[PDB]
């Protein structure tokens, strides 16, 4: 999910956007 | 943009910038 | 004058501690 | 009405933030 | 409420919400 | 104390309140 | 308009860095 | 008088935060 | 009323995430 | 003109913070 | 002053207090 | 630099000032 993706590994700008509605 | 690591409240804080005019959903469930 | 953007930075931070385990949606 | 409104133009306790979670 | 972990300034930041109308004392001495 | 209790182990809502006056 | 609640969020954060090792009391 | 007053309605240096510690 | 000092606390925090790897200067 | 001005008295997107980095 | 550790955004946040009327430069390049 | 000095080891008040202009 959110935490699995960005806190465990390297995150990105245009995909923590993925989490925007 | 910062391409390393982003934990705690700072993970939620970044979602306020990145989205901004859209809002964000935060679901941590395992 | 009370600012839409800046105030919302603390609201999303507080909802992180208040909801916590369950989660939360935000729409401004 | 709404978290935006009700927590910026007057202060909010920890119980009305619990109104707005998930 | 968030039942895990709360370190650094976020530990102090949470004490501003939880108390609020009361204030908080923060004593770290070992 | 405060740090021993919540930073080392799991903390709670109604007892970090304990620290309110 | 300058807000009692929001401004105080940075005051408690700054007192964490300024006092540091010694400690601090807060009363609003 | 008071940290609340003196650091919200005008800015504060690192030496007047040292007035309010413990 | 919109405050020089307090608003700048979020600006320096955001520039930390926006610039990130490259760096940034600040002058108020 | 300036980040101070242009991001406090009106809100700023992530692209105009990219105007002010290094 | 806090004589331990200061990482993430809090390292940048402290530079806003310490300098204040001067501003700060933040260069992380290895 | 900045991160090498204060995030890896113990930092100080009057030298994170060093980073002020
Ligand atoms: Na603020
Ligand atoms: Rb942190």
């Amino acid at each position: 999910g959110i935490v699995e993706q960005c806190c465990t590994s390297i995150c990105s700008l245009y995909q923590l956007e993925n989490y925007c509605n | 943009f910062v391409n390393q690591h982003l934990c705690g409240s700072h993970l939620v804080e970044a979602l306020y910038l990145v989205c901004g005019e859209r809002g964000f959903f935060y679901t941590p469930k395992t």
